RNA sequence: CGAGAAUAGAAACUCUUGAAGAAGUAAAUUAUCUACCCGUCUUGAAACACGGACCAAGGAGUCUAACAUGGAUGCGAAUGA
RNA sequence: AUAAACAUACUUUGAAUCGGCCAAGUCUGGUAAGCAGGACUGGCGAUGCGGGAUGAACCGAACGUCGAGAUAAAGUGCCAAA
RNA sequence: AAAAUGAAGACAUUUUAACGAGUAAGGAAACGAAAUGGCGUAAGGACAACAAAAGUAGUAAAGAUUUAAAGUAAUUUAGAU
């Protein structure tokens, strides 16, 4: 999952040459990127790519990937029934990095797959408009929980026998 | 004991296998049915220049 | 005797010379264009790419009629071969008809040069002979103005006056085996498949199957 | 010098269903049967003879002693192989006779030629001699 | 199934253009056709005797021959495995002056007004002017610089879903 | 596999002397010599001709040299073929290459003041070709191909075998 | 630093096994993988479709007459007799 | 624009065959059918190989005898290679 | 398929390149660069020790049973009884 800054421009009867079209468009890669970026203009302005040039297709990173920041990406997904406009929350320290944890919650709670999902924004909230359940019991400083029923860590796949001699333990950790 | 009428299937396939045999040029330049006086001009020249350049393979 | 074996060795290492003045100074002029427009705040268009490099997919079974006369007119008859095409409004239709069967992109000019000294061939007295000399580079095309191979790798990558000429006479080049796709060559690179066009990414394809 | 002789195939082909019944012998037949399993090459029975099994040209027709094979009926049989004795063998025909081998024996010694029935139709020189 | 009559199916192949009824133009009769021209097979249902066969509507031909009333056409007809080559003779209230080649017709025009000025040109000395290029499939556009100074940005993102109801 | 139009068959052209006939066979190797060697079109057309068959190497009699060389007269006249005597008119002085002289043929022509040569001769005197005249014979004229077609056909009918009460 | 070019530069070796049986090949057995009854009509048979208990010998596009095409042959306004 | 010289155009003689079946981002009759009949294409018939445990049609891919390598569909707790 | 060579070598010549699934069906003989290549049964006409005693055979024929060798195969070859 990348983000990418894309711009264009029409040329032809229906539209001036002088509107740039710009877009924040996240996919796994820069091809994914452009054809994300063209259907929206396609469904959007009439415009199609036989009549349009390309200007900027730039990478975008995290200018401080070493702070978090609560997310709210706000969405629209089609069901069996209809569409609907969803808002969820996530912690993470990227922008790329919470958007594949929306990818990955859609997936398994609605069973949604990644081609029915339109990411609208993606935004920072503050520390008390969280309102998922589960992340507001996170967002305080003063938050402990003692990590339990550890399995014990091995260091790398070298050490990984398949039979161990003696009794096996979990850990308090 | 019904039968199956007609298909088409697989004969595209079949017709193109040694494909659209075009006719030869000598195919659009037959002058059968031509115009009656169009066809006496042509034929009052040709033995024009023909008698012509006969007279002339005579001579010498 | 055999003098002139020095004199044309000479002019391969003038022409190759000039070839690579020519493709230097052009890419020079393009970075040079890139800096201007972002110090004026202007907006650069980068130009559109010229040559096309097509790898067919597919096997030869199951393929509608349309469809198939389309690859034999590509010369994209064998999976896993590869051709270098010409970028227009004819040529790029012509390939998305025939999407499914191959998948194609921009290359470097690394990806052209490996592709010919590695894999390339040429189709003299009707025999398919991989690239052994310049003299049978010179004997092929002479008239062509391309004597020396480095010679054939700028005309292709800059798609010169005599490119289809030139092209022609290369054979497809008959590559490896390399892992096509994430999910499956069943869907476009789009959605994560095999085949459809996949711009500069060809050249990652291409490197693992040369 | 001798090259190496490579076989790509040592085993023999047998006649399908030969080893079932009898009647049917082990000389090899293509089977043309439209529902035969072996001549639509089903995995386990798809072993026939084709052209690739051939052997290579150099190395063709050739005995384990590294010449080929040239039969002899008499002596003068061996005058056509004088010339090339290291490229041919004398092989004594199975209907000489023994007093005939003789002959056909010492003159090949005389001539430097191989035989390969050195040993053939002897006397009875194994027992009580 | 249907039946093997002369004029099978042609209730819409053969009705007239919508408020196109009535007598057609003076200028049908009145074109002139001469041998070599290509034509255009059009039923004109509106007159029923000499009315061509319903397989050649549409289909483009060479004139072949000139008759006083009637105007010969030679089309290409497609059979089991061959084609075949088809003389007909039409009035001309059936076929129409094909516009196949006039794309064609100027560019030879152009040529022979510029052949026309290099021979004023090289008996006089001056340099001669050349043929016009090669017609091109849309080739890839070249790089391009574009102003900063009239230029306008407008974002794009998905929209949001909007009920119609 | 690979997605051809066709697989390679046998190209249909001989490229060698039909029969066992020792002599056609030295002609065969004398001319694929000369083709192979000299790269001449008349030696590459003369080796082809002499391995067509019987049926394409049709005759060429006194009368149709006689007109051909009316304008050729110092010339030679080169045929791949028997050369026939037409009886119903003169022949004049020339001189002919050909596989097969009939004897009415190659009297007419030696009485004539002619010169019957051999191929073998010729490739001598002019082996690239030099003063030859390349002459085949009509081939349309057999009656073989009257009936070549269907006879009901009502552009070009065929010749109607004959038969049980063929009216 | 140095491409072209001119002058000088160079590779002939070890150890093990074998007529006390080497390398390869064959037969028998064991082990892993693999293997449905042949012929036939049929869209489709391993088929709950038919013939087949086993072996030996016999066993089925031949001859005469007319026409045509085609490959080799002789002669040629003649050819055959 | 692209491809095409073992290209292209054929000529003559003639074999077998016209019981077909299947799939479908197709249709008509029928409640429906592994039912009956059609338009376009690809297949089985005539076809083995790898996968779906087993399967005429599905997926990959079509086959001279082999050695080595990356691969395809698809899989990676054991049977079962990962 | 194309180049090279070519009175006789030999392996049905040398080199290069592409190709090689298959039911019904077709590819008669001959054709030096050969217009598919061959195995087997019987009978007829010739050839088979070139110095005037000229293929094998009571110093063991044909047949039969097996052991091995050559050929992709049809089959051939030799040993022992």
């Amino acid at each position: 999952m990348k983000e990418y800054y894309i711009t264009a421009r029409c040329t032809d009867k229906a539209h001036n040459p002088n509107e740039i079209f710009r877009s924040r468009v996240f996919a796994p890669n820069y091809v994914v990127a452009k054809s994300k970026f063209w259907m929206m203009l396609k469904k959007q302005h009439k415009v199609k790519k036989i009549n349009a040039e390309l200007l900027q297709c730039q990478p975008i990173f995290e200018k401080n990937p070493t702070v978090v920041k609560n997310y709210q990406i706000f969405l629209r997904y089609v069901s069996a029934g209809g569409i609907h406009n969803i808002t969820k929350q996530y912690r993470d320290v990227t922008r790329v990095g919470a958007v594949r944890q929306m990818y990955n919650d859609l997936a398994s709670q609605y069973r949604t797959r990644q081609d029915k999902i339109q990411l609208i924004s993606i935004t920072t909230v503050g520390d008390k408009a969280v309102k998922n359940p589960v992340l507001h019991q996170f967002v305080g400083h003063h938050v402990k929980f003692p990590m339990v029923h550890c399995k014990p860590v091995i260091a790398s796949k070298r050490f990984n026998l398949p039979i161990k001699a003696g009794k096996l333990t979990t850990k308090l950790c | 004991s019904k039968d199956k009428n007609r298909s088409s299937h697989n004969q595209s396939h079949k017709a193109h296998r040694n494909g659209f045999y075009k006719p030869k040029k000598s195919a659009y330049m037959s002058t059968k049915g031509m115009n009656v006086q169009v066809l006496k001009n042509t034929k009052a020249q040709r033995k024009f220049a023909l008698a012509k350049k006969l007279e002339a393979k005579k001579a010498a | 005797c055999k003098a002139r074996c020095q004199a044309f060795r000479k002019e391969v290492i003038l022409r190759t010379i000039k070839n690579h003045k020519d493709i230097e100074a052009a890419k020079k002029a393009v970075y040079t264009a890139k800096k201007n427009a972002e110090i004026n705040g202007d907006l650069y268009a980068e130009a559109d790419p010229k040559l096309i490099v097509a790898i067919r997919i597919r096997g030869i079974n199951g393929v509608s009629p349309k469809i198939k006369k389309i690859l034999k007119l590509l010369r994209l008859r064998q999976i896993n071969n590869a051709v270098f095409i010409k970028a227009n409004a004819s040529t790029i239709k012509m390939l998305r008809l025939v999407d499914p069967y191959v998948t194609y992109g921009y290359p470097t000019l690394e990806t052209v040069q490996k592709l010919i000294y590695k894999r390339g061939a040429l189709k003299i007295n009707g025999n398919r002979m991989p690239i052994t000399s310049n003299c049978m580079i010179k004997k092929a095309l002479g008239d062509k103005d391309v004597v020396c191979v480095d010679d054939l790798v700028h005309e292709i990558y800059t798609v010169g006056k005599h490119f289809k000429e030139v092209n022609n006479k290369l054979a497809p080049f008959k590559l490896n085996g390399a892992k096509i796709a994430e999910k499956n060559k069943k869907i476009h690179f789009i959605l994560g498949g095999g085949f459809g066009n996949r711009e500069l990414l060809i050249n990652k394809l291409l490197a693992n199957m040369i | 010098i001798k090259p190496k002789i490579v076989k790509k195939y040592t085993g023999h082909f047998k006649r399908f269903d030969s080893n079932r019944f009898l009647r049917v012998k082990a000389s090899w037949r293509v089977p043309r049967g439209i529902d035969n399993r072996l001549r639509r090459k089903f995995k386990g029975t798809n072993l026939l003879p084709k052209i690739g099994y051939g052997s290579a040209k150099a190395t063709r027709n050739m005995l384990p002693c590294g010449l080929y094979k040239f039969p002899v009926r008499n002596t003068t049989d061996l005058e056509m192989i004088m010339m090339q004795n290291r490229k041919y063998a004398a092989e004594i025909s199975h209907a000489v006779s023994a007093k005939k081998r003789q002959e056909i024996i010492q003159r090949a010694k005389i001539l430097n030629i191989r035989v390969l029935n050195a040993d053939a139709r002897i006397k009875k020189q194994e027992v009580a001699q | 199934p249907l039946s093997n009559g002369r004029n099978r199916r042609t209730r819409k192949l053969f009705k007239r253009p919508f408020r196109g009824h009535g007598l057609s133009n003076t200028s049908t009769i009145l074109h002139t056709y001469k041998v070599g021209d290509y034509v255009t097979i059009l039923c004109n249902s509106s007159i029923q005797h000499g009315l061509p066969y319903k397989a050649f509507h549409g289909k483009t031909g060479r004139v072949w021959n000139v008759n006083p009333h009637a105007i010969g056409v030679m089309v290409n007809k497609k059979v089991n495995n061959r084609i075949v080559v088809k003389r007909l003779h039409i009035s001309p209230e059936h076929i129409k002056p094909s516009g196949c080649q006039k794309d064609f017709l100027e560019r030879k025009a152009a040529v022979a007004a510029i052949r026309k000025q290099n021979i004023q040109l090289k008996k006089e000395g001056k340099p001669l002017l050349p043929l016009p290029a090669k017609r091109l499939p849309k080739q890839p556009r070249p790089a391009e610089l574009i102003k900063g100074a009239d230029i306008k940005f407008t974002t794009v993102a998905p929209l949001k879903f909007e009920e119609l109801y | 596999a690979i997605d051809l139009d066709r697989h390679h068959v046998r190209k249909h052209v001989s490229k060698t002397a039909r029969g066992n006939n020792a002599y056609m066979k030295l002609l065969v190797r004398l001319y694929g010599f000369l083709a192979r060697r000299t790269q001449s079109k008349f030696a590459k057309t003369i080796l082809h001709r002499l391995c067509l068959s019987r049926v394409n190497r049709p005759i060429v009699s006194t009368s149709k040299l006689a007109c051909l060389m009316k304008k050729h007269p110092e010339e030679t006249a080169v045929c791949v073929n028997t050369v026939t005597y037409d009886s119903r008119y003169p022949v004049p002085k020339m001189n002919v290459c050909a596989l097969k002289f009939t004897k009415t043929a190659e009297a007419a022509i030696t009485k004539a003041g002619g010169k019957c040569l051999r191929f073998d001769e010729l490739a001598l005197k002019a082996p690239t070709g030099r003063k030859t005249v390349l002459i085949r014979g009509k081939r349309n004229v057999r009656e073989a191909l009257k009936h070549f077609g269907k006879v009901c056909a009502k552009k070009n009918p065929a010749k109607q075998y004959k038969g049980k009460q063929t009216k």
